[PDB]
């Protein structure tokens, strides 16, 4: 069965910077790609971006590029997200999502998340 | 850019449907697929490449795009079942492409 | 206009147009790939079957026009360029393409097609296998070869390979995103050139054939051309260099017919 990690619900602060991890299960890392969604209650939802597993290279959206950094390592089997200047409006529930290569834009899995 | 996406209320025994609204960059080019998700639980995939149900999901719903607008059928849709929906579709305008997800109205 | 006769090389084969269309790898700006397209009748329904165009826009010929006639030499050259530029394949334009990454003739008679291509051509590191040149010594001449990227300094001083201020790097490879705007995404690119006079067809849309009569008034076609009267048996000789031939006034009044060999008379 596919399962992906999901990282502990964290106390957010401002100015502050947070880690989150999701191991993937189920399914070779490299074959398959992983990509990140955040969900913010009373509004939509909105995609961080794209990492590849094999090569490691990440693809970030414009609208929250700079704000994040994502690695994607071999034997971890799992992508870091970076937060600075974490203001009290970008708080929120991220979702992992996990697909296959890019054209295949349909995610076929899902991240638990964190909230507080 | 989100859908707008209408409102409903569920009866029991009676098929239904949940339509999106979006450009032609938004849903028109690129195909759509669809994310039946209720509360406490997480995302699950229901639509594969806008024309197709993924394996493993029931085949009695059935799904269809007309343009901007794309129907998600529910084989006699149960008020327990019924939660809002949300479409899922690859977006690319002007100097910015994303991931677009039109939260429906609250179900 | 007793009937209607329409003669057409008689061989046929589906033109290699679909691997063209259809290969998983195109080349870059750098070197544009052109292979040669004969001996095939061409359709186009497989070509309106592709993806749909973002911009087809064609020259010396259109599209409904584009059926009948019949091509001496088709050449499509393939490559992968930035959806900014896109317009700048057009002879008349300037641009980084078309100062030194390649140039299309001003008389051109072809068609040009590109369709959004980061569907599956992009990678999310970027495909920085696809490359292009800021700078070189002049402007490149059209359908000129350019293979060569040696390093070149902007400067005075020369190079002597090495690297530096005012000695830029030779060719510059864009890295697609996917995340990149429609403007930045790649762009798959097709480019045709055509001939009319002077050679061998090889090269002709589906039409089907039928005989001519001789000695009867017909609106007959002959590799595309159109035109009305008497077919007249003819003594007047023509080496294999020349099909048609001409008169003073510069209309058409000789032609060798395609199936059979035979020169034939165009005389009203
Ligand atoms: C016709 C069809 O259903 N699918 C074709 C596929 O077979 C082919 O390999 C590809 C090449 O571009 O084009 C598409
Ligand atoms: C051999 C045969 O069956 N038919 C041939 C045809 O293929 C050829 O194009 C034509 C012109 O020479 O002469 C006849």
């Amino acid at each position: 069965q596919v399962l992906l990690v999901q990282s502990g619900a964290e106390v957010k602060k401002p100015g502050a910077s947070v880690k989150v991890s999701c191991k993937a299960s189920g399914y070779t890392f490299t074959n398959n790609h992983l990509n990140w969604l955040r969900q913010a209650p009373g509004q939509g939802r909105e995609w961080m971006g794209i990492i590849d597993p094999r090569s490691g290279g990440s693809s970030l959206a414009q609208k929250f590029q700079g704000r994040v950094t994502m690695t994607s390592v071999t034997s971890t089997n799992t992508v870091y997200m970076e937060m600075v200047s974490l203001k009290s409006e970008d708080t929120a529930v991220y979702y992992c999502a996990r697909g296959g290569s890019k054209w295949y834009e349909g995610f076929d899995n899902w991240g638990q998340g964190t909230l507080v | 850019v989100l859908t707008q996406a209408p409102s409903a209320s569920g009866t029991p025994g009676q098929r239904a449907t949940i339509s999106c609204s979006g450009s032609y960059s938004n849903i028109g080019n690129n195909n759509v697929y669809w994310y039946q998700q209720l509360p406490e639980t997480a995302p699950k995939l229901l639509i594969y490449n806008n024309d197709q149900r993924p394996s493993g999901v029931p085949d009695r719903f059935s799904a269809s795009k007309s343009g901007t607008s794309a129907s998600l059928a529910i084989s006699g849709l149960r008020s327990e079942d019924e939660a809002e929906y949300f479409c899922a579709a690859w977006n690319n305008g002007l100097s910015g492409s994303n991931w677009v997800f039109g939260g429906g109205t609250q179900l | 206009p007793t009937e209607s006769i329409v003669r057409f090389p008689n061989i046929t084969n589906l033109c290699p147009f679909d691997e063209v269309f259809n290969a998983t790898t195109f080349a870059s700006v750098y070197a544009w790939n052109r292979k040669r397209i004969s001996n095939c009748v061409a359709d186009y329904s497989v070509l309106y079957n592709f993806a749909p165009f973002f911009a087809f826009k064609c020259y010396g010929v259109s599209p409904t026009k584009l059926n009948d006639l019949c091509f001496t030499n088709v050449y499509a050259d393939s490559f992968v360029i930035r959806g900014n530029e896109v317009s700048q394949i057009a002879p008349g334009q300037t641009g980084n393409i078309a100062d030194y990454n390649y140039k299309l003739p001003d008389d051109f008679t072809g068609c040009v097609i590109a369709w959004n291509s980061n569907k599956l051509d992009s990678t999310v590191g970027g495909n920085y296998n696809y490359r292009y040149r800021l700078f070189r010594k002049s402007k490149l001449k059209p359908f000129e070869r350019d293979i060569s990227t040696e390093i070149y300094q902007a400067g005075n001083k020369p190079c002597n390979g090495v690297a530096g201020v005012n000695c830029y790097f030779p060719l510059q490879s864009y890295g697609f995103r996917p995340t990149y705007g429609v403007g930045h995404q790649p762009y798959r690119v097709v480019v045709l050139s055509f001939e009319l006079l002077h050679a061998p067809a090889t090269v002709c849309g589906p039409k089907k054939s039928t005989n001519l009569v001789k000695n009867k008034c017909v609106n007959f076609n002959f590799n595309g051309l159109t035109g009305t009267g008497v077919l007249t048996e003819s003594n007047k000789k023509f080496l294999p260099f020349q099909q048609f031939g001409r008169d003073i006034a510069d209309t058409t009044d000789a032609v060798r017919d395609p199936q059979t060999l035979e020169i034939l008379d165009i005389t009203p």
